[PDB]
RNA sequence: CUGGGGAUAACAGAGUCGUCUCGGGCGAGAGCCCAUAUCGACCCCGAGGCUUGCUACCUCGCUGUCGGCUCUUCCCAUCCUG
RNA sequence: CGGAGUAGGGGGGCGGUGUAAGCCGUCACCCGAGAGGGGAACAACCCAGACCGGGGUUAAGGCCCCAAAGUGCCGGCUAAGUGUUACUCCAAAGGGUGUCCCUGGCCUUAGACAGCGGCCCGUCGAGGUCAGGGGCCCCGAAAAUGGACGGGGCUUAAGCCGGCCGCCGAGACCCCGGCGCACGGACCGAUUGGUCC
RNA sequence: GCCCGAAAGGGUUGACCCUCCCCGAAGGAAACACGGGCGACCGUGGAGUACGAGGGGAGGUGACCGGGGUUGCACCGUCCGU
């Protein structure tokens, strides 16, 4: 599998690369995603991420969008969005895929990967908040 | 070998006609023609047939009053 | 684009020590240290023959204000260590006498208004507030941490429940550092 | 009375012959000219219209009542010259309900028709009453279903709108 | 690094896509004068200041130079085009 | 009574908004004097679709209904509570 | 000379009436009676008119992922997730030292703010000040199950202005083979014809 | 992909697959070498080459092929009559 370093990079970016991958057969290990940064203003994206969280079905909320909380998942939740979901092929894709908050033990001592096409050095604006932030406010742990 | 070029001319938008004048730093006068189209057509929302240059010429670096041209021409 | 290469130059006095590290301007003098932190793209911060000086290499409007604004901010440093920053605040009373104390990091105001409940106020690391009768003094270092302790007590006496043309007692600032304050 | 945006527009046949309809109206503005009438001012300051227009009598007349008032305790009226231009000949029609049997509209009102560019009103006034020329020209745009906008005449008919503007 | 009149830079754009250059003057905000003096087969043309990246290395001329100054100085500061 | 009709009404839906509810611009004038505390004329510009109308696109044997009781949920243009 | 069917029309452009939705006509391009490629899906909006098997180049339009092909090139603008809407399905009058530009007057080696004092000197000595016109954005701007740029998401863009360079993409157009039809001809038939050119 | 497969269909006078050559419609490269453009890229040569639907031929291997039943994957697809 190759590993990804999310830190200094771009969410939609990296996702579409990532899941261009997925569908080309490979394995991804995505860690530190709690750095990666998303651009625009802070009101607006919470506001976004507030309004997908309180979805849900009116008649059974068992069923329902569950639009995640957490780091990980938000990153997760993004890679889907950009695969055929409804689709052997996409099932296959996005099991082939594992999102890590940190650089757990298993992974460290090893050379990570970076994506050129992503990464906030192509910036000229200081507007950009982070996913950790964002989890923060929702409410989820890391 | 850089030379310093004024353009004069004139251009339109919504019925309305309003003359201009410009100067810039190049070697060659089309590149100043490829640029005015550029900016203006940018900044008024204007095409470039709506665009009727009708003097480029070349001075010396002390007849020109833009401060970016001037302060990099000194 | 106003300009070309917009840069302005800080002289820096005898005892004073300015240097930057990573986007972190230090400043050491005869009394303490300051570190602050200016980042904006395409500004520049270094010294060349004992100056400070910041650059832009083709600025629009909010460029040049930024640039003016981090000259001000390293500007009001320097004097700090060099002088220090002092701020003055007055007391007032028809009725109801009240008495102010200090206590570690607070500042306690008791009888405002004939209140059984005390108002207390913060004080910040590096600030120092002395009572010398119904007149006050905050003096300190850095002039955002004098201007926010001062402000703090000033607005520990707030009211908005009455007509403030009748109810006009409390603590109110009369110097902002050497400044005088009329109407 | 019914709101203008009904009569704003122009894309209908004009309706100008009482000799053919029925039961028209008659006019409420009487009053066209205002002021010193014999006169040699210097400065013309008239209202242009951006777009063709449909003006009512009941706005013409709002409009001569309140600039008219307006200068004549600013200025005083041996200094100001103040003109209507444009008299109301088209017919306004209203439908009388039966619902849409029968449907041909019943005359309610009178309109003046106005193309783009032309002239509505004009205040002639010395050098030393422009602001209040001005302030007049602001008054009346205010009270249009449409936009306006204002020149400068010299004698001699010319635009001087920029010099004057420029300096004053 | 920063453009700047004599200093030594790569090409990453076009034809020319890695080569050696000395920026003779500054036309404006976008545009420099390239030119490498006879020492390869670049000539002097105008070039966008993306498409190059300047190097350490430098030599000392004057605002607006020819080919045989370039190549005088080059030989004596011993850079190698 | 038969044969038929949404080629055609009453009823809810769609469309539209003159009317309706909720607003705005300008500043005449009133407010001891003071254009804007409050009110804001005459004229001009709008939102919504909770009134009513206009039209006749769906339905003539699907069900044709008003009010009340029971039960759950939503909007804000906020009556109290912060 | 014989055999019919048709006497409820509709989209789109033009005209009369109407607050408008709609009503009445007219035009003869389309649906009806019309496949296929695109617009998210769409009777009539764009390309385009269809025997059968195969090969290749284009149109409409598109090229970050979904999704075939550009994380394409140059110049400039927007900070509001504005926008990411050819049309189908999308808010104004009135306003704004928000920013980027054009134009014309008045000032200037002491100007336009400050400070020290009675229109002024010096003082810090370099660009100011007034009006008018345009581009993008902002205020004006409030709804009912849980949300719709088609979605993810995008900020020197994956948005807008002005231009450019290469690719993808139909049953359209080119080519190869096969079937039928209409027209004409020859030969050949115990009758409405058959074999071939 | 799994299953049936005697005859009526082809086939040991040789099935499927394999490689070799010749002709070859409409169409049609790349590396690379010289130069033009700020640049994406283009021009000349390479080159109408390599290739290309199909039409012919020469050989090796030695038993299935076509057909049928069910089902997986990718794309496309809102029944019938009125």
């Amino acid at each position: 599998m190759r590993i990804i370093n999310a830190e200094g990079l771009i969410l939609g970016r990296l996702a579409s690369k990532v899941a261009k991958m997925l569908l080309e057969g490979e394995e991804v290990v995505i860690v530190n995603a709690e750095k990666a940064i998303i651009t625009g203003n802070r009101e607006d994206i919470f506001a976004k991420y507030k309004q997908r969280t309180e979805l849900r079905t009116r008649t059974n909320p068992r069923r329902g969008p569950f639009y995640p909380k957490r780091s990980d998942e938000i990153v997760r939740r993004t890679v889907r969005g950009m695969l055929p979901w409804k689709t052997d092929r996409g099932r296959k894709a996005f099991k082939r895929l594992k999102v890590y908050v940190g650089v757990p033990k298993e992974f460290e001592g090893k050379e990570f990967e970076t994506i050129s096409e992503a990464h906030m050095s192509r910036l000229a604006t200081p507007k950009y908040v982070t996913v950790g932030e964002v989890a923060k406010f929702l409410g989820g742990k890391f | 070998e850089v030379k310093v070029f004024r353009v004069k001319g004139t251009f339109e938008r919504l019925g309305k006609k309003q003359p201009f004048t410009k100067e810039y730093r190049a070697l060659k006068e089309e590149h100043v023609r490829e640029l005015v189209y550029s900016d203006i057509g940018s900044k008024h929302r204007v095409p470039r047939t709506k665009i009727w240059i009708e003097s480029i010429e070349e001075i010396k670096p002390e007849e020109a009053e833009d401060p970016v041209v001037r302060r990099l021409s000194l | 684009p106003v300009d070309a290469w917009i840069r302005e130059e800080i002289e820096i006095p005898e005892g004073v020590e300015v240097t930057v590290e990573g986007n972190t301007v230090k400043v050491k003098g005869p009394k303490g240290e300051l570190q602050r932190e200016l980042k904006y793209p395409g500004v520049q911060i270094f010294t060349e023959d004992g100056k400070v000086v910041i650059y832009k290499e083709f600025p629009r409007k909010k460029d040049v204000a930024i640039v003016r604004t981090f000259k001000a901010h390293i500007n009001n440093m320097i004097k700090g260590v060099t002088e220090g920053f002092k701020y003055r605040l007055k007391v007032v009373y028809s009725h109801f006498p009240m008495t102010v104390k200090v206590q570690g990091d607070e500042v306690v105001i008791e009888n405002f208004l004939g209140e059984k409940n005390p108002r207390r106020a913060k004080i910040l690391p590096g600030v120092t507030v002395k009572v010398k009768g119904s007149e006050i003094e905050v003096e300190g270092i850095d002039k955002e941490a004098v201007g926010q302790t001062a402000a703090n007590i000033e607005q520990a006496t707030r009211i908005t429940k009455w007509d403030r043309r009748v109810f006009q007692d409390g603590i109110y600032i009369v110097e902002k550092a050497g400044k005088p304050i009329k109407f | 009375l019914r709101p203008a945006k009904i009569d704003r527009d122009v894309d209908k046949p004009a309706y100008t012959r009482r000799e053919y309809i029925r039961g028209a109206p008659g006019p409420k503005i009487t009053i066209f000219d205002m002021g010193n009438l014999s006169a040699e001012f210097e400065y013309e300051v008239s209202l242009h219209a951006e777009q063709a227009m449909q003006i009512r009598q009941n706005a013409l007349e709002a409009i001569r009542i309140q600039v008219n008032r307006y200068l004549q305790k600013n200025v005083g009226r041996s200094n100001y010259h103040f003109k209507i231009r444009v008299y109301p000949f088209q017919v306004l029609r209203e439908n009388p309900m039966n619902g849409m049997r029968r449907p041909f509209g019943k005359p309610i009102g009178l309109a003046a028709r106005v193309r783009k560019d032309q002239k509505i009103l004009t205040v002639w006034v010395n050098g030393q009453h422009l602001k209040f020329a001005l302030g007049a020209m602001h008054r009346a745009k205010m009270k249009l279903p449409y936009s306006a906008y204002y020149r400068i005449y010299d004698k001699e008919g010319n635009d001087v709108t920029t010099k004057v503007l420029s300096t004053m | 690094p920063a453009i700047e009149v004599g200093r030594i830079a790569v090409v990453i754009a076009g034809r020319r896509a890695g080569q050696k250059v000395v920026v003779a003057d500054i036309i404006d905000k976008n545009f420099v004068l390239v030119t490498g003096a006879g020492l390869n087969k670049v000539k002097r043309r105008r070039m966008n200041v993306k498409h190059l990246e300047p190097l350490p290395e430098r030599v000392n001329i004057q605002r607006g130079a020819s080919d045989e100054e370039i190549k005088a100085a080059l030989e004596g500061a011993g850079i190698s085009l």
